[PDB]
C-alpha cells in the first residue's frame, strides 16, 4: 500500500487516465510530461483506493472524473501498486 | 531610494 | 450691532479610510514603490502594469496603516520591504488616500 | 521472398510556439527557470504571476529566443539580467515539452 | 537553484 502526494493545479489534469475492472478503479497510462509523470509516484497498473479521504473504489470512471476536475493543491492517494 | 515592495 | 455670530470657523468633513484586498504572487512584487514621510509610509509610485495597478485598489498618494494586521505607520521603508517579501495570496490593506 | 517494413522510426516532429506576455518593469514574469545541457527549461510558473495569468507559459517549455535574443546556449544567470531589464510585450519563441 | 525571472 503506497500513500503519496502529488500537486494539481485549479482545471489542469494530473495526466493519469482511469480504466474500471468490476469495482475496484485502476489507472491504465501516465500521460507524457504530466504532473503524475514528473512527480513519479503515479504510475501505469497501480489501484486508486482514496483520494482526498474520498472511496474511489466501487465507483464508476466518471464520476471519479467528476471528483478530480473539482480538486486543486495537494492530493493524497491511497495506492495498491501493481 | 524609494523601495519597490 | 450688539452680537454678531460667526459660525463653522474651521470646519472639516474628515478624512477616509479605505480597507482593500490585493492580491500577491511568492516573490514577485505588487508594483507600487514606498516612501517615509514623517512616521507614517506614503505610496509614492504604481509600477506600470503590476499587481497594484491592475487592481485599482493602491494609489500614488496613499498611506499604508496597515498590511495583513501589521502596524505598517511608524516603519522604517526597509521594514516594510521586509515584511512584504515573505508576503502572498490575499493581502488586506488599511490606507489613508490622499 | 521479399519482407518490406516500412515507415520504422516514424517522427511527427516538434511544435514551435510563438507567444508575446506583458512585464512590468522591475516585476518578474513569475516562471522559474533551470538549464538542462545548452537549453533553458522553465520548470516552474508561479501561482498567480503575469506568465500564469496569460496561458501562454509553461512548466516544461524551452526558451529558445526573447524579444530577437537568442536564448539556448545561455547561463540562466544571463536570461536572469536579460530579462530584468525588459518590459512590455515580450515575445518568446518556444518549444513546447 | 532555479532563478525567478
Amino acid at each position: 500500500v503506497k500513500i503519496v502526494r502529488i500537486e494539481k493545479a485549479r482545471d489542469i489534469p494530473l495526466g493519469a487516465t482511469v480504466r474500471n475492472e468490476m469495482d475496484s478503479v485502476i489507472i491504465s497510462r501516465i500521460v507524457k510530461g504530466g504532473a503524475a509523470e514528473k512527480s513519479g509516484l503515479l504510475h501505469e497498473g497501480d489501484e486508486v483506493l482514496e483520494i482526498n479521504g474520498i472511496e474511489i473504489r466501487g465507483k464508476d470512471v466518471n464520476e471519479v472524473f467528476d471528483l478530480l476536475s473539482d480538486m486543486h493543491g495537494t492530493l493524497t492517494f491511497v495506492l495498491i501498486p501493481s | 531610494p524609494d523601495l519597490l515592495v
